[PDB]
């Protein structure tokens, strides 16, 4: 395939931790991602050795 | 001029029920120190996803000290994503419609007919307070709290 | 262009060309027998085409 | 909360099918049963001008 | 004279908690195709077995059209089995004692001392509003809603 690449950056999990034996089945830290786009197109050039003479 | 809370920045996560029909509530609060002003979109907390608010409670302090205060607070569901410091973001008046509890304090419960008719969406939305009327000189370091009851997996 | 697509355009080009020539032979037979190209819009040959060779 | 990728987020990976649905050729009417050598054939093939 | 909402026919099911003390709420609602008239028993929601009401917001749209409105709604635990479709059903006023909401689209909470003290039965019961007093001349298609914070496994 091709024409594009889309890679992601994951933000670090900042969040107040739960001390002293509370419950954490509810307060579940959610992952967030940022993305961008990379587009590719070929670049070509042509050197030319001369004629047989 | 957004005054972005702790819950919006992600520094304090919001609960989600592990089942449908469980009512999950958390205290969306701030200790704002620059004092409120006209047109400050205060982003308290976030609906955690496919969740519909089912009971809304404010717990503001005496946020405008003086004679005949004109302060108003209309919470609502903000437009853009969570935790994006964009002044262009707007806040509607769905959940509350110009509560006057900032004048003296106390607690107000949801009374608008649109409080319980919020439609769910697949990505987190943020509930924000807008001080639509610039109050008299308001004390700094005053707390604002919006205790939401939201139920997930509605029909 | 071939990078931007998962398909192998050479094979499908050859297959479509074979398809096209099969269809062209059939078309050409009906046009010669009927004596006029007509108005058919699915025909390969253009309007006003009056015979080859 | 709970992690959600959402529908419109450009992280929604999209897979391209490799099978090419093709417009099926219309069955040519003048098949081998018509184009035949010798007189008894609606379309007569001329055996000349293949060799030579 | 029975208006069977989607939550009673079985088209939409109701959430039941998977624990004890875990509150549960679901927005029981109707889209009244006709207009309310005296004697109608709008079967809107079902209260699951072994559950007792703990708090109940009744939220309705504007059910009147003219001045001096007189429509009154009372909410009770209807006697019959769920989805019977039988006019012999009785209804009652255990939850709301002829609430004055409906004269203007608004929000009312359980202000009675009998709504919070309801016994439990091991079989499903249907919660249904009844139009006790006939509405003033004029009505249209509006949504009657009733969220019901019930909890299972009390004692």
């Amino acid at each position: 395939a091709g024409d594009r690449v889309s890679f992601d950056l994951s933000v670090r999990l900042r969040g107040q931790p739960t001390f002293g034996d509370d419950r954490v089945e509810g307060k579940e830290e959610n992952l967030k991602f940022y993305t961008d786009e990379v587009i590719i197109d070929q670049v070509r050039h042509s050197v030319s050795a001369g004629g047989r003479m | 001029a957004l005054i972005q809370s702790d819950f919006a920045q992600g520094i304090r996560m919001t609960p989600v029920p592990d089942c449908a029909g469980d009512v999950t509530a958390c205290r969306f609060d701030i200790t704002l120190k620059n004092a409120p002003a006209a047109g400050d979109i205060i982003e308290l907390g976030v609906l955690p996803g496919n969740a519909v608010p089912v009971e809304a409670i404010l717990d503001v302090d005496d946020l405008d000290t003086g004679g005949a205060p004109t302060i108003t607070l209309d919470v609502g569901i903000m437009s853009g994503p969570v935790g994006k410091n964009d002044p262009a973001r707007t806040c509607g008046n769905e959940l509350f419609a110009a509560s006057t509890v900032g004048q003296a304090g106390g607690v107000v419960r949801a009374t608008a007919s649109s409080a319980f008719r919020i439609q769910k969406a697949e990505d987190h939305r943020s509930v924000g307070v807008k001080v639509a009327a610039g109050p008299a000189t308001g004390a700094a370091g005053k707390t604002i709290a919006l205790i939401l009851f939201y139920v997930q997996g509605t029909s | 262009s071939r990078k931007r697509t998962a398909h192998d355009l050479r094979k499908t080009g050859r297959d479509r060309l074979g398809d096209y020539f099969y269809q062209l032979t059939d078309e050409l037979f009906f046009m010669y027998l009927s004596g006029a190209r007509g108005i058919n819009k699915d025909f390969i040959l253009p309007t006003s085409f009056t015979g080859y060779a | 909360s709970s992690t959600v990728i959402a529908f419109g987020d450009p992280k929604a990976q999209k897979k391209w099918s490799s099978e090419l649905a093709v417009d099926i050729r219309k069955k040519s009417y003048f098949e081998s049963r018509f184009i035949g050598t010798s007189e008894n054939a609606v379309i007569q093939r001329k055996t000349e001008v293949e060799s030579d």
